């Protein structure tokens, strides 16, 4: 029940997920932590099946339904 | 500017991600949150310089292990962390000295063993020699004791390992 994240500088945080958090609420630490604000950011889910596309998700997005995605955080 | 890539190893609960943090945030974490993945980078200043750190920092608590050997492979830098409270955390280090000596295949790797926790004095059951000399057999590396609470010797276990690859 994780989502990998790679962050801005090169960084990365795989996180656990439990049923009820937004994708605000399972990544606010990792972000606390590095000095990152979501307001600041735009996050992606990456599309593999695309070679290289990503597609822009809502922080308020339900958390459990992206369980192995593996997502990336932007500055905007 | 250079980059140094360092790896914080260790077992569970010893402190790994509680020095990490603090050292580049400034943050005492005062939860126990094991973890399963997480890598850190901040643009510091050692010596008049300034340079990119990326720390690595790893699950003491895993079940599966194999990728630790890539983590080592390409690490140029390593902090073995134990708790002084936790006598089977100090144990479990020479074992993986001898997986980083396998991997590099060298005996000299920029090293530094760190006992965490050292602001719970009352409940040390690693002593100080005891920490020393098993650093001295280790081909004399670098050793200290620190506090991710107390902020002592934080920013030194780092600085140590970017000032050991500058040679
Ligand atoms: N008093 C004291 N507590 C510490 C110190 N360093 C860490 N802690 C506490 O010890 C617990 C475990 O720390 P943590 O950093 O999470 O350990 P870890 O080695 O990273 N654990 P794991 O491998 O599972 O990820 C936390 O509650 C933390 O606050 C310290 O120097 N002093
Ligand atoms: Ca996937
Ligand atoms: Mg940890």
């Amino acid at each position: 029940n994780t989502i990998r994240v790679f962050l801005p500088n090169k960084q990365r945080t795989v996180v656990n997920v439990r049923n009820g958090m937004s994708l605000h609420d399972c990544l606010m630490k990792a972000l606390k932590v590095r000095g990152l604000q979501p307001e600041c950011c735009a996050v992606f889910r990456l599309l593999h099946e695309h070679k290289g596309k990503k597609a822009r998700l809502d922080w308020n997005t339900d958390a459990a339904s992206l369980i192995g995605e593996e997502l990336q955080v932007d500055f905007l | 500017m250079r980059e140094y890539k360092l790896v914080v190893l260790g077992s569970g609960g010893v402190g790994k991600s509680a020095l990490t943090v603090q050292f580049v945030q400034g943050i005492f974490v005062d939860e126990y949150d094991p973890t399963i993945e997480d890598s850190y980078r901040k643009q510091v200043e050692v010596d008049c310089q300034q340079c990119m750190l990326e720390i690595l920092d790893t699950a003491g608590t895993e079940q599966f292990t194999a990728m630790r050997d890539l983590y080592m492979k390409n690490g140029q830098g390593f902090a073995l962390v134990y708790s002084i409270t936790a006598q089977s955390t100090f144990n479990d280090l020479q074992d993986l000295r001898e997986q980083i000596l396998r991997v590099k295949d060298t005996e000299d790797v920029p090293m530094i063993l760190v006992g965490n926790k050292c602001d719970l004095e009352d409940e040390r059951v690693v002593g100080k020699e005891q920490g020393q000399n098993l650093a001295r057999q280790w081909c004399n590396c670098a050793f200290l004791e620190s506090s991710a609470k107390s902020k002592i010797n934080v920013n030194e276990i780092f600085y140590d390992l970017v000032r050991q690859i500058n040679r």
